[PDB]
């Protein structure tokens, strides 16, 4: 169990976040545009959260520029992602030179255990009917039981 | 010695030799079956007939691909077996001659002793005994010992056997 | 006759026209095959009534099971 | 998000010599091989079942 | 209810089968493809100036193309690249016949002859698959047991005392008189004619020892790639160099992947002298090398004609010898790392001269013990001891554009890309993968570092801007088209005028000559007609931007199918994970971008495919431009899934992005491949999309050339199952289509082309269309 | 029948060596001989061009089938084992076109009694199989099922080989008495057995 593992050398850096900014947003670009994340989906909330929190000026034309040459008449996808980039783009410019936040808007689950009539034991992470956000789980979590 | 369970070029030469009432040896493996006996047809059927019956079955035109490519196409699923026709043949050659004394279970454990030739060997050597059969009348078993040493020594000739 | 004389109707038809014909095996490749024919040509002709087979002899693998 | 710095480090918290040699390499100056870090926060939560 | 009620109740489930496609390009109804090109482009340009690359192939550390963009794109192999992969490595073999006394049509265990199905083969041997491919520790099996841990190395030694005396034979003593004097004592034996031989103190001797090399990993093509499997014979393989295997397998390949099964059947279209074959490399048969200088002198058995083998033009000599058999251009570049694209760059012109219509173009070199070590002592490959320390495992350790990269991973192999004219391969109906638009080299500056690279091929960007105030008209596609429909009015006129001329001419020539001569003139008419409309074209169409300063060749080869600079989403870059390059590269594309006013927050997007593959070193470039060619035609453009951290320094470079996985894009309408070797070999190359070119041509000309590939496509399907399956991918042709007799005959005429002949059913010269008025 | 005789005295007659190079060399003369005038046709026709399993669809492979077994006048298969033949054909189609693992479209060859109402559905099922040729391994399959001696002799020659006259002379006897099962219930084509002298 002992045996030293840790070595200075076999450290990983990384502290690029400048460069991923903007593949992550071409990646979502093109997501939308591919009709995987559509209008209702939290991923896009997720993913636009994330690329906030790596604004500045080089971010900032890259979208203006993406945004800008996208053709809203090629499909109805292309309307949604060019929409859904301006407003990006004019919370990317709000947000510029504020503390980058922790943001989470995951859908909270809780547990389901189900059992078909063969009998297989089926858990499942089900979304949670009453609470729907981060803000009603706080206020469950107050309210105490 | 150690035992070797017979091929299908061995017991396919012999089932052909026999019907022809020929040498073991008169017979080569690289000629068509209707090469053989072209002249008369019956002869032909008769021959493929006893032949289906031992290895069951048989490739398409067995009559015009000679002996030799038969020899492997019988051999891959075939299985070391006396089967059913080689069973009565070695059954009418005990029984028609005159080893009055000793039946073919007898026969067996001679060679497997006084030689030391296993099962397989001794399926071999039955069929270089068939293929060589004395047809006249044979006195006694001291004919008939002396005769399963020389069938012996021609099965160890043809295969490469050592005694 | 192959096939002529493999049609059980035919046979029938031969053997209740007060005549003897064989039914041909050549026209067959199975036992049930030979059989079902057979039982064909019994139920069509008339009590007493007799008829023959004919078995190819350039045929082996037909012999075996005929 | 922009600014931070994510390090991967092999380690075995198990082996006593780890603990200073991670701790040593992460107060150690970048100039000597380390990071010249100040640690705010330690989340000690590596566990065997 | 018995069995019988649940027995119709079990239902049959269909297993798939691998179905390896030839993924030829897909071709947009006419209507659709019309809206991509703007409406002056119809009729504009010279087709017969247009560069396509209509079949690529490579043989690497990921086998076969198809497979390489599968690793590459995906990151793992579908059924249909796994089944290959198990083929290529000799996992899986066909078989048919009788199979254990069932009879059996399908793949086998080509160890132990058992069934294997298609869905099973993933599970069975992906495992051995990945293991035995890509960059992995060095295999002494496929190096003549080259063992990086135990390199053997021979020392100088004085003998101190007399050695025990030996046999050895007369021609061995007298040679070892010659060469020690009187340091060895020889005698002949009287008992045998055999001599003994006793060194004495003080003479020359040599003691070999071991030394622990630090390279243990490389991109070795995978572990049990045959050149058999694909179907060339004992003798070629015994004669020829691994080197010339490489290139004549991806040299069939790569016209399997143009639909070009028989090589003759281009000479269906083309004259002999009109096929050229312009590939390269950077060392050549590196194990003839070694044959001739460590083999010779310890006096190892060497094939006596082992010189030849080792040039560098030789390989390709081997395709002509061996597929081929064009008497046309042959020009062998060696360009380094860049070998490749200075190859493409030769062929471009060889077409563009118009001495040869097609060339065959790429690179090839092979990994060996002596080039490795000597790369290791250049200190230009990753010191796999260092990266061992870093606890870094083999596949990554070639990670380009990190701020930890090291150095290059050395790999092996070729690749091959045919180039055609335009009109041709429309007329051929010839697969269109791209459109080679630029194809351009520089030597970068005066400097005492060889290896050093420098900014040699930003030049490509150079245009002057003393005056940018007004927007010249030449850049507006419109004027030109314009100004080709006064040139063609002109022309038209000029025809109409010498058809009179000649009608006149001809009135004095007499009846019985005035058929002959009438059709001699107009021959040549309609030969200078021609020649005047494509020179229209060349002038508005293709070389608009040659003379005008104001241009970039750059923007100008773009321009010419009206594409603009943002077009250009992708540039695979060279990124060899080495320091000095992936730095000096990015800067020079950046200035490039930034010069031709690249709109602000547009950079283009860097694929490093040698993250994947390593450094084949003349071959490199080439593999670029097949993975460029899949990008354009998939819309797919593959991560650097090594790009672990993006190096700090790069982000100045505003105009380059530096993707970590693979982004399936809406379209890729251009690519940028940027080579630079060791010398201040500086390469470039824009491949445009290849649906651009089809707006050049009307509806009916791309009907036939789409019904025409599509049967093409078939044809090339059908023969590349029929060669996989039983080994016989490789056709060494027999003869020349031409006897020995006609051969001066058929060099000789410029229209002489191949017929069917009756009796062979193959494709041969006929004396009948040999200097035929038909 | 006269057919039958000048192969007899031209090809069947030769050493087995010499076959194939006089087969390969009168290819063309013996499938337009055997479209014409034989029972047997030569089974990659389209449209009375003749062609090759290699050069064939699977489509084109599929209704060829239907077209030289299925009887359209009776409305039902000649022979069971020939529906098997076809299903198996279907079935190994559909394991070469599907992408993953799947169910099979025909569960039982009582679903083949519409012939055309099970290759439209297979083919709507798998619509790149309409326009690509007979993967190699296909071709060798289907010969391998076409050799099988459990089942009825398909009523074609599949292919020119060394085992030729076989296709040619195999169960060449009850085309007679079914002319409904010939290529244009043309007795011309038929051998029919006879005394010269009754």
């Amino acid at each position: 169990g002992v045996a030293t593992s840790f070595s200075r050398k076999k450290a990983r850096t990384f502290d690029s976040s400048w460069n991923w900014a903007k593949q992550s947003l071409l990646s979502l670009y093109f997501e939308i545009i591919h009709g995987v994340l559509k209008n209702v989906d939290r991923e896009v909330v997720s993913e636009a959260i994330n690329i906030m929190n790596r604004s500045n000026d080089a971010l900032i034309k890259f979208m203006e520029y993406h945004i800008s040459n996208t053709d809203e008449t090629k499909g109805e996808n292309y309307q949604l992602v060019k929409t859904l980039g301006e407003q990006l783009i004019e919370n990317c410019k709000q947000v510029l030179d504020v503390d980058p936040v922790y943001k989470d808007v995951a859908k909270p689950t809780g547990p389901k255990t189900a059992i078909d009539k063969n009998g297989n034991i089926t858990y499942s992470e089900e979304p949670r009917e009453k609470v729907r956000k981060l803000s009603q789980y706080v206020q469950e979590m107050a309210l105490g039981g | 010695i150690a035992d070797e369970p017979v091929k299908a070029s061995l017991l396919l030469h012999v089932l052909v030799a026999h019907k022809l009432k020929k040498s073991l040896d008169s017979i080569p493996m690289s000629k068509t079956i209707k090469d053989l006996v072209g002249g008369k047809s019956t002869v032909q059927n008769e021959i493929l007939g006893d032949l289906g019956k031992e290895f069951g079955t048989t490739p398409e035109k067995p009559e015009e691909t000679p002996l030799e490519e038969l020899a492997e196409t019988f051999q891959d699923t075939f299985s070391g077996a006396l089967g059913k026709q080689s069973s009565s043949l070695l059954s009418r050659l005990i029984s028609s001659k005159m080893p009055g004394g000793f039946t073919i279970t007898v026969a067996r454990k001679y060679l497997q002793t006084r030689w030391g030739l296993p099962s397989g060997r001794q399926d071999g050597v039955l069929l270089v005994a068939l293929s060589n059969e004395p047809a006249a009348r044979l006195g006694s078993e001291a004919d008939a010992k002396a005769f399963l040493d020389s069938m012996a020594q021609k099965y160890a000739s043809i295969v490469g056997v050592d005694l | 006759m192959t096939p002529c004389t493999v049609s059980p109707d035919f046979v029938a038809a031969t053997t209740n026209a007060g005549y003897t014909i064989e039914l041909a095996g050549g026209g067959y490749f199975s036992a049930a095959g030979m059989t079902a024919a057979i039982d064909s040509v019994v139920s069509q002709i008339e009590k007493g009534s007799t008829f023959g087979i004919n078995l190819i002899y350039v045929n082996p693998f037909m012999l075996q099971w005929g | 998000a922009k600014g931070s710095t994510l390090i991967v480090v092999p380690f075995n918290q198990g082996s006593k010599q780890d603990v200073e040699a991670l701790i040593e390499f992460i107060y150690d100056t970048e100039k000597n091989g380390g990071l010249g870090w100040d640690l705010d926060a330690i989340i000690p939560f590596a566990a065997i079942p | 209810n018995g069995n019988s009620a649940d027995a119709a109740y079990a239902q049959v489930e269909i297993q798939p089968r691998a179905n390896i496609q030839l993924d030829f390009p897909e071709l947009k109804p006419y209507k659709q493809v019309k809206q991509i090109a703007p409406a002056e482009l119809e009729g504009l340009l010279d087709l017969e100036r247009v560069i396509v690359v209509t079949g690529f192939a490579e043989v690497g550390p990921w086998g076969s193309a198809r497979t390489r963009w599968e690793m590459e794109a995906f990151g793992e192999f579908s059924l249909e690249g796994c089944v290959e992969m198990a083929w290529i490595m000799g996992f899986i073999s066909y078989h048919n016949g009788n199979l254990k006394g069932r009879p059996y049509t399908g793949w086998v265990d080509s160890k132990t002859k058992e069934p294997v199905d298609d869905k099973d083969v993933k599970a069975k041997y992906e495992t051995s698959i990945l293991e035995h491919s890509g960059i992995r520790l060095i295999e002494p099996e496929l190096f003549n047991g080259y063992n990086p841990e135990k390199k053997e190395m021979i020392q100088e030694v004085i003998v101190e005392e007399d050695l025990e005396p030996f046999e050895a034979s007369k021609e061995t003593a007298e040679q070892f008189k010659h060469q020690h004097g009187d340091k060895v004592d020889i005698f002949e034996i009287p008992e045998t004619g055999e001599y003994s031989v006793k060194l004495l103190k003080g003479a020359t001797l040599y003691i070999p020892k071991a030394l622990r090399f630090d390279r243990l990993v490389a991109g070795q093509i995978p572990t049990g790639w045959n050149a058999k499997t694909y179907g060339i014979s004992d003798d070629i393989i015994s004669q020829v160099d691994p080197i010339t295997l490489f290139v004549l397998v991806s040299v069939v390949e790569a016209f399997i992947a143009s639909g070009i099964t028989d090589p003759y059947e281009m000479y269906k279209y083309v004259h002999v002298s009109e096929v050229g074959n312009c590939s390269g490399s950077g060392m050549g048969g590196v194990s003839a090398l070694r044959g001739m200088f460590k083999d010779r002198f310890k006096d190892e058995p060497v094939q006596n004609d082992i010189l030849q083998e080792s040039f560098i033009n030789t390989m390709s000599a081997w395709v002509n010898m061996l597929l081929i058999s064009s008497s046309g251009p042959i020009k062998t570049p060696v360009g380094a790392c860049a070998t490749s694209v200075e190859s493409v760059d030769i062929g471009v012109e060889t077409i563009l001269s118009g001495k040869a219509r097609i060339c065959i173009v790429g690179g090839y070199d092979d990994f060996q013990e002596e080039g490795s070590f000597e790369f290791g002592n250049m200190k230009a490959t990753s010191n796999t001891l260092e990266e061992f320390e870093h606890g870094r495992t083999p596949a990554e350790m070639s990670r380009p554009a990190t701020t930890t990269r090291n150095g290059f991973m050395e790999a092996q192999g070729a690749g091959i890309q045919i180039i055609m004219q335009a009109d041709l391969a429309l007329k051929m109906g010839v697969p269109i993968y791209g459109i080679v638009a630029m194809a351009a080299t520089a030597t970068d500056k005066i400097g005492r570092s060889v290896p050093a690279p420098g900014k040699g091929i930003l030049t490509t960007a150079r245009e002057h801007h003393s005056s940018v105030k007004y927007a010249s008209p030449n850049l507006n596609m419109k004027y030109r088209k314009r100004q080709l429909v006064t040139r063609e009015a002109q022309i038209k006129d000029w025809v109409e005028n010498e058809l009179e001329a000649l009608k006149l001419e001809a009135e004095e020539i007499p009846s019985e000559d005035q058929n002959e001569f009438l059709l001699e003139r107009t021959r040549e008419i309609h030969n200078e007609a021609e020649s005047q409309l494509r020179a229209a074209q060349q002038q508005w169409g293709n070389d608009f931007y040659k003379r005008d300063p104001r241009i970039a060749p750059l923007r100008g080869a773009l321009a010419t199918y009206g594409l603009t600079i943002d077009d250009l989403g992708v540039a695979s870059f060279h990124g060899t994970s080495t320091k000095a390059n992936d730095k000096n590269e990015s800067a020079t594309i950046n200035e490039m971008m930034k010069h031709l006013g690249r709109s602000e927050g547009n950079p283009v997007i860097g694929v490093f495919q040698k993250f994947l593959t390593g450094h084949p070193k003349g071959a490199a470039g080439a593999w670029m431009m097949n993975g460029a060619l899949q990008i354009l035609n998939s819309g797919i453009i593959p991560g650097n899934r090594n790009a672990d951290n993006v190096d700090k320094i790069l982000e100045q470079f505003e105009y380059v992005l530096y993707p970590s996985k693979t982004l399936k894009t809406d379209g890729v309408r251009a690519v940028s491949i940027t080579s630079f070797g060791f010398g201040q070999k500086g390469g470039q190359a824009i491949v445009v999309h290849p649906d651009y070119l089809y707006g050049a041509i009307t509806e009916d000309r791309y009907n036939e050339y789409v019904a025409k590939v599509s049967a093409r496509e078939k044809s090339a399907y059908k023969f590349f199952h029929n060669g996989m399956i039983y080994n016989k991918l490789f056709v060494s042709k027999e003869h020349a289509p031409y006897t020995d007799e006609l051969e001066e005959d058929v060099y000789l005429d410029p229209l002489a082309r191949v017929s069917k002949d009756k009796k062979s059913g193959s494709l041969t010269f006929n004396s009948k269309n040999i200097q035929s008025k038909d | 029948v006269m057919l039958w005789k000048e192969f007899d005295e031209t090809i069947f007659n030769l050493p087995k060596n010499k076959l194939v190079p006089t087969l390969e060399a009168k290819r063309d003369y013996i499938i337009s001989r055997l479209n014409a005038d034989f029972q047997k046709p030569w089974f990659a026709t389209v449209n009375g061009q003749a062609r090759d399993l290699a050069t064939m669809t699977y489509e084109e492979v599929a209704k060829r089938l239907v077209e030289l077994m299925f009887i359209r006048s009776t409305n039902s298969w000649f022979d069971v084992t020939w529906r098997t033949f076809t299903g198996d054909f279907l079935r190994r189609v559909e394991e070469r076109f599907t992408k993953s693992k799947t169910l099979s479209l025909i569960q039982s060859y009582s679903l083949l009694d519409k012939p055309d109402e099970a290759i439209e559905k297979v083919f709507n099922a798998y619509p790149a199989a309409r326009e690509q040729f007979l993967n190699a391994q296909d071709i060798d399959h289907f010969l391998s099922m076409c050799q099988n001696p459990m089942q009825k002799p398909v009523p074609f020659v599949p292919v020119l080989d060394r085992r030729f006259e076989i296709f040619f002379k195999k169960d060449s006897l009850w085309q007679s008495e079914h002319l409904e099962a010939v290529v244009d219930q043309d007795v011309q084509r038929t051998c029919i057995l006879h005394g010269p002298v009754a």
